[PDB]
């Protein structure tokens, strides 16, 4: 009814997540605001006075640039004047109806304006409100007195894009505080607590002191100014500064010479990887095509994963014209796309139809044909557990891979649908894989019963584990012997019955030797874990018959072990190496697997699984991704640049601030294999975690670039000279940094700016295996 | 119902067929490993031809056990050469335990339907060593007692008991009254003897004092705490330590089984390392015992005679004897260094700070100076060499995981996470564990 002298704050906060720290903050915008009001349909009018820039943290004092700038130096000259321009806001029964302004302005300056206006416009209750964020199921929650205002930012309908995982929480409890008629002060408390961080916005709106007509408000909008026109209540995306500015003669040449092939182990040249994948996300689609129309081709494969670790709409159309699928001079380019698109946490469906309308297009190399039905049953696997199955492209790709894999013309189809179908993890498979697993043919059903081994156990059933029974105990026909202990490990693994494990243990002994070792070392392993499935162990080696020494006493070389590298009541990683020989000690399966648990959910981080026989191959798994398996012969092997998380949600503060919660995780892997043989697992995590807060007058930022080196290289030290096989198995860690960091600004378009660094050096030891392999292993010590 | 080689073949679609057609049927639960099966599938046949071409309804069939577990869970079947016959209303099937070929089956069979007899001029050969235990039941009158004695002869169907009437052979077997001889050919050869005290002492003097471990002999053992002895054939004086084996053997003789088995070979040195004796001391005794918990015990007194041995089994029974663990003792030199070592052994009486070393680690190898820095400023810390010791409290997946060890025996796990340095140890230390634990 009157003017409202209202004195406002935007509090932000950039967080580590220690807990109390003021390590790294951000600006805080100051103003007076006058607020007058201009069937429940009302205009108001709210004018920004003495509108300044302080900072929250003064313990350094002028250290900062606020010092020498004046408060028209620091927004520029229309933007100071803009925000003290009036704005409109047409609200009814606390809802917002239309938001006015002259809107020839900034969209940045518009949003503060748009964040201000918003605390008048609130209600114990649950909707979808009309607000700066957009339309989230906002939880009213009413006190006696003030209002608790909690918004779920999971169901905020915005069109910033928002998508071995990144946990994040978006805690918007804003409260009211009201005492008799409007807002005397607000506590909006707008934490995203997501290596984390904290990164915090606050509002306080405080009402100190207070001192045209018409039947209908449609044209009182027009008669106070002819310029106040339509805008929408949201905020909108705005770039007026350098932003991601595509520079490819400067920007993609100072991270040219820090991603060279011959420094990819280093964490430095890593740290420049996610940094130009940031700048190509917010890229039109000719900026950047034009990067790659004369780039060189031996740092092209970063670039190549690079612009595939986007992942938006420019980009895969850029990489994809980039692309030429018929040319077969490319291969590791097209084939560093199909890995990082099946490393992209959050694949799409254009995607998956190109991907499709590749397969149905002519690629010259099969390997890579056969490597995108791979990727494209692991965009299947994605999509189906990410509620998609439905889909026009899913249906078309997963008849491809049943159809085909009932339907096959060709050996190598078979197998092409066989890798495929592992990926595919789909529940329809099985007939069709125990049909292969019992065909009679040795990789084939050997590849079908892995296959089955990474199906869980309500995709396994008493028919299915009577299916590979007769595999196993060899009722029928004769079986190669790495088909009936994968079979034997499927049956003790997923829920064995009582007679199972009573039937295995009895045939211990009379196998041959060298699967007797191995067997007994399974359930040895099975044991000493203490799986959930040896308790029925337990019921059968109760009886005198089965826990004999006779049996438990073998003369063999193989072995299966399992342990924990590292270990918590609330998550744990596992790993394990069970190798199995020949009778004359070659090795023929030897799985070294790399197991990641989160409470109750788990992922498989990696699998290595090498193999020989009299052919040699091997078999490579990273994070829950079957990749083509690799033979060295028959009749830099391994070397990608990758990501591994990205969790880039960018936020709109209620305050309406833009927020750009930008966590990305990558690694440089080279596993080469040379044969005395050595299997080296090379692991860089570099976590460039990233909040900045931006208005396009006053900046801040908190870069925490925590990177880490690691090394897990097996031996395998053989000695062969006497008749016993002297085989020592030693998996040897070696010494690597670990690094912090972490970068504080609060720029206004030097600064406040600080880094802090920590590093230390992890000591490795070697891999004891079992004890068995130990008495070997200490003629070397 | 498949028939071959005149052997029906049961698949859970005709066991209850034919068992309830063919009353007389010989079932076998049989598997395609077994070695066992494998020799016992032709005589099994040759047994089903012997019965068919005679005029008897008795015929012979195999289930395959594997493929067919619900049938050997349901009746208990635990073994795969197992034989057994089913009849009428639901019995307990005989359990075969004789020899397993086809007229060993045709002699079983008629004990089985509802004694052996044999003329008298046998030369005194025949109706005694027919088998390796044959008894020979003699009564005036083949009544009050005489009738009990036939039940219990046909009580059991695996023992060959004898029929005599004839004056003669009571005299000849030296009988005044009538009575009950279990004769052998292995202990003693002659055993002259409620319902159930002539079956305890028919099975009690049946039992062989010492067992030569063989494949054979390995069922029977579990079948009914076996004191092993790993008694070389080519040892020094290998009859008398057996005279020794034996006499305590006589000692105990149902409760604790005596087996002696040769380590010469080269098949039984997987049983050797079982142990964990690679070998050590040829006439070691070690008793193993395997329900549900294979806990081999340690004797008292590794001086070992003849009566050591032979109340090695008392000791044993006493419970006062404890397990065998490969653990080395307190070193000799322990005192001169600064940091001592608390073994397994020692791990309770004198274990203070205790910590789990291994010298498999190469960084172990690199902070052996940093370990030799921190005892040598501080001079109870103790390492222990968890891999040849054992540890019974918690185990270690990373070995170098570190228990705080307490006061006054209020015992608490506390994981120090330092930086393995010369510095870290001594700052933990400075603090008397108080801070940087857990």
């Amino acid at each position: 009814d009157r003017l409202y002298k209202l004195t406002y704050s935007t509090e932000v906060l950039l967080d580590r997540g220690k807990g109390k720290l003021q390590d790294s903050v951000g600006y805080r915008i100051s103003s007076n605001v006058d607020v007058a009001l201009l069937d429940d349909d009302q205009l108001i009018q709210i004018t920004m006075k003495d509108v300044n820039v302080e900072n929250v943290n003064q313990q350094r004092g002028e250290k900062s640039i606020f010092k020498g700038k004046s408060p028209s130096k620091i927004m520029g000259k229309e933007n100071l004047e803009a925000l003290q321009r009036p704005t409109l806001l047409h609200l009814i029964h606390g809802k917002v109806k239309e938001f006015y302004s002259y809107q020839n302005e900034a969209v940045a300056i518009e949003n503060i304006k748009r964040g201000l206006a918003s605390l008048f416009q609130t209600q114990s209750g649950t909707t979808n409100e009309v607000d700066i964020s957009g339309n989230c199921k906002v939880t009213y929650q009413a006190h006696q007195d003030k209002v608790i205002k909690i918004k779920a930012l999971d169901s905020c309908k915005i069109a910033r894009s928002g998508f071995l995982g990144v946990s994040s929480k978006a805690t918007s409890v804003t409260t009211y505080k009201i005492e008799d008629s409007f807002v005397i002060a607000v506590l909006a408390e707008e934490t995203h607590n997501f290596i984390k961080g904290k990164i915090v916005s606050k509002q306080k709106l405080e009402l100190k002191t207070t001192e045209m007509s018409g039947k209908q408000a449609a044209a009182i909008i027009k008669a106070v100014d002819s310029k106040y026109t339509a805008i929408p209540i949201v905020g909108q995306v705005f770039q007026s500064h350098c932003k991601g500015c595509p520079s490819l003669s400067e920007l993609w040449r100072s991270t040219r010479k820090y991603l060279q092939p011959d420094n990819l182990s280093k964490a430095e040249a890593v740290r420049n990887f996610l940094a130009f994948i940031q700048h190509l996300r917010t890229a039109k689609k000719e900026e950047i095509l034009q990067i790659l129309k004369m780039e060189n081709k031996e740092v092209l494969p970063q670039l190549v994963d690079a612009v595939t670790s986007a992942q938006t709409s420019d980009s895969l159309e850029a990489i994809l014209d980039f692309l030429d699928f018929k040319s077969d001079s490319s291969i590791i380019l097209q084939e560093r796309f199909l890995y990082a698109c099946g490393f992209a946490s959050h694949p799409n469906e254009e995607l998956l139809r190109a991907l499709i309308s590749k397969f149905k297009g002519s690629i010259g190399s099969s390997d890579i044909r056969e490597t995108v039905m791979i990727i494209t049953g692991t965009l299947v696997r994605k999509l189906c557990q990410n509620e998609g199955c439905k889909l026009k492209a899913v249906v078309e790709a997963k008849k491809l891979i049943l159809g085909g894999l009932e339907k096959a013309e060709k050996k190598e189809d078979t197998r092409m649908y066989l890798l495929a179908l592992k990926n595919a993890l789909l529940p329809e498979g099985i007939p069709s894989l125990l049909k292969y697993a019992e065909a009679g043919e040795g990789p084939i059903s050997h590849l079908a019963t892995t296959a089955l081994q990474r199906y869980d156990l309500p995709f396994i059933t008493d028919e299915v584990k009577k299916t590979l029974n007769r595999i196993y105990h060899q009722n029928r026909k004769v079986h190669e012997k790495t088909v009936r202990t994968a079979a034997a490990a499927i049956i003790l693994n997923n829920n064995p019955s009582y007679m199972d494990v009573k039937n295995i243990l009895l045939s211990i002994g009379e196998l041959p030797q060298e699967m007797n070792k191995y067997m007994l070392a399974i359930v040895q392993d099975i044991l000493r874990f203490e799986m959930p499935a040896s308790k029925i162990v337990r019921r059968v080696l109760k009886e005198m018959v089965a826990h004999n020494y006779d049996r438990f006493s073998r003369s063999g070389s193989s072995s299966a072990y399992t342990g924990y590298i590292e270990r918590s009541p609330r998550s744990a990683s596992t790993y394990s190496l069970d190798i199995l020989y020949s009778g004359s000690g070659i090795l023929r399966r030897s799985n070294l697997n790399i197991f990641q648990y989160i409470g109750k959910a788990g992922l498989h981080g990696s699998q290595v699984v090498i193999e020989a026989q009299g052919y040699a191959g091997m078999s490579a798994i990273l994070f829950d991704v079957q990749l083509r398996p690799v033979t060295f012969f028959n009749g830099s092997v391994v070397k990608g640049l990758i990501l591994l998380i990205d969790h880039s949600q960018e936020l709109q503060l209620q305050s309406g601030l833009k927020a750009n919660i930008e966590v990305q995780g990558g690694l440089a892997i080279d596993i080469s294999g040379a044969m005395k043989t050595r299997v080296k697992n090379r692991v860089t995590v570099v976590i460039t975690t990233d909040i900045t807060v931006d208005s396009s007058f006053v900046k801040a930022g908190l870069e925490t670039s925590t990177e880490t080196e690691a090394g897990l290289e097996f031996i395998s030290t053989v000695q062969f000279s006497q008749y016993p096989f002297l085989v020592c198995m030693q998996m040897d860690k070696d010494e690597a940094p670990f690094r912090q960091f972490e970068k504080k600004y609060e720029r206004l378009s030097r600064g406040y700016v600080s880094q802090k660094r920590k590093e230390s050096v992890l000591a490795g030891c070697e891999f004891p295996l079992h004890q068995e392999n130990s008495e070997m292993c200490k003629v070397v010590f | 119902p498949e028939e071959e080689d005149h052997v029906l073949v049961l698949r859970k679609s005709n066991f209850a067929e034919a068992l309830a057609a063919h009353k007389y049927l010989l079932v076998e639960f049989y598997a395609p490993w077994c070695g066992h099966c494998k020799a016992l599938a032709p005589e099994y046949a040759k047994a089903a031809g012997k019965l068919k071409a005679e005029g008897s309804e008795i015929r012979l069939a195999k289930v395959d056990a594997t493929e067919e577990s619900d049938l050997a869970q349901q009746y208990g079947v635990r073994g795969y050469p197992t034989i057994k016959f089913f009849r009428g209303d639901t019995a307990s099937p005989k359990e075969y335990t004789a020899g397993r070929e086809a007229d060993d089956i045709v002699n079983w069979l008629k004990k089985r339907t509802g004694a052996t007899t044999l003329p008298d001029g046998a030369a005194a050969e025949s109706l005694v060593e027919s088998s390796e235990v044959a008894v020979i039941g003699f009564f005036k009158d083949v009544s009050d007692s005489a009738k009990q004695f036939l039940q219990a002869a046909e009580a059991i169907d695996d023992i060959p008991f004898g029929i005599t009437s004839n004056s003669d052979v009571f005299s000849k077997y030296q009988l005044d009254k009538d009575g009950v001889v279990l004769f052998k050919k292995f202990d003693e050869g002659r055993n002259n003897f409620t319902k159930e005290n002539l079956l305890d002492f028919i099975k009690h003097n049946q039992l062989p004092l010492v067992i030569e471990f063989t494949e054979q002999t390995a069922p029977k053992i579990f079948g009914g705490t076996h004191i092993l002895l790993f008694l070389p054939k080519s040892v020094s004086d290998y009859d008398g330590k057996l005279s020794n084996f034996k006499t305590a053997a006589e000692s105990f003789k149902g409760k604790i089984l005596f087996i002696f088995i040769d380590s010469d070979h080269t098949d039984n040195q997987r049983i050797l390392e079982f142990f964990g004796l690679k070998k050590e001391e040829c006439p070691a005794v070690r008793l193993i015992t395997l329900e549900e918990e294979m806990t081999k015990y340690k004797p008292e007194s590794e001086e070992l005679t003849a009566e050591r041995i032979t109340e090695f089994c008392h000791r044993f029974l006493e419970g006062k004897i404890k397990p065998h663990l490969m653990s080395q003792e307190l070193p000799e030199d322990w005192d001169k260094q600064p940091v001592k070592v608390l073994v397994g052994k020692n791990f309770e009486d004198v274990a203070v700070f205790v910590e789990f070393y291994a010298p498999w680690c190469g960084h172990c190898k690199q902070l052996a100076p940093i370990w030799d820095k921190l005892g040598e400023t501080y001079k109870v810390i103790a390492k222990m060499d968890s891999t040849a010791n054992e540890v019974e409290a918690v185990k270690v997946h990373s070995f170098p995981t570190l228990k705080f060890f307490p006061a006054s025996a209020d015992r608490t796990v506390i994981d120090y996470n330092g930086e393995r340095t010369l510095d870290g140890f001594k700052k933990f230390l400075e603090s008397g564990g108080q801070d940087g634990a857990g």
